[PDB]
């Protein structure tokens, strides 16, 4: 009785996030992706502006 | 030897008349089948 009574509270502890899980991780994914790119596309190397 | 006797007879079957009045009684719930099943899935929750 207590054993059951205390898995059927994980399990609505722990039901509602496996759907949202798959589309969480996959846009993680892709905005990690984007966090890479944009991480990787700062060029840091300049002083007041000679020329140009 | 025989007054130790009787009062541990006694004795048990108090808690004996106790353990089956409590058996028809605080028994109101049995959904047993599927709990070694839905541990499985417990796991896999973990798991995930």
């Amino acid at each position: 009785r207590e054993l059951a009574d205390v898995l059927d509270a994980q399990i609505e502890m722990l039901s509602p996030f496996e759907a949202v899980a798959t589309r969480f991780k996959e846009q993680y994914r892709t905005f990690a992706t984007a966090l890479d790119t944009t991480r990787h596309e700062l060029p840091v190397r300049s002083i007041h502006l000679e020329g140009d | 030897n025989a007054q130790l006797s009787v009062k541990q007879v006694r004795n048990l079957r108090s808690e004996c008349i106790g353990l089956e009045n409590q058996i028809k009684k605080m028994e109101p719930y049995d959904d047993h089948s599927n709990m070694e099943e839905k541990i499985q899935k417990v796991r896999s929750l973990w798991a995930s």
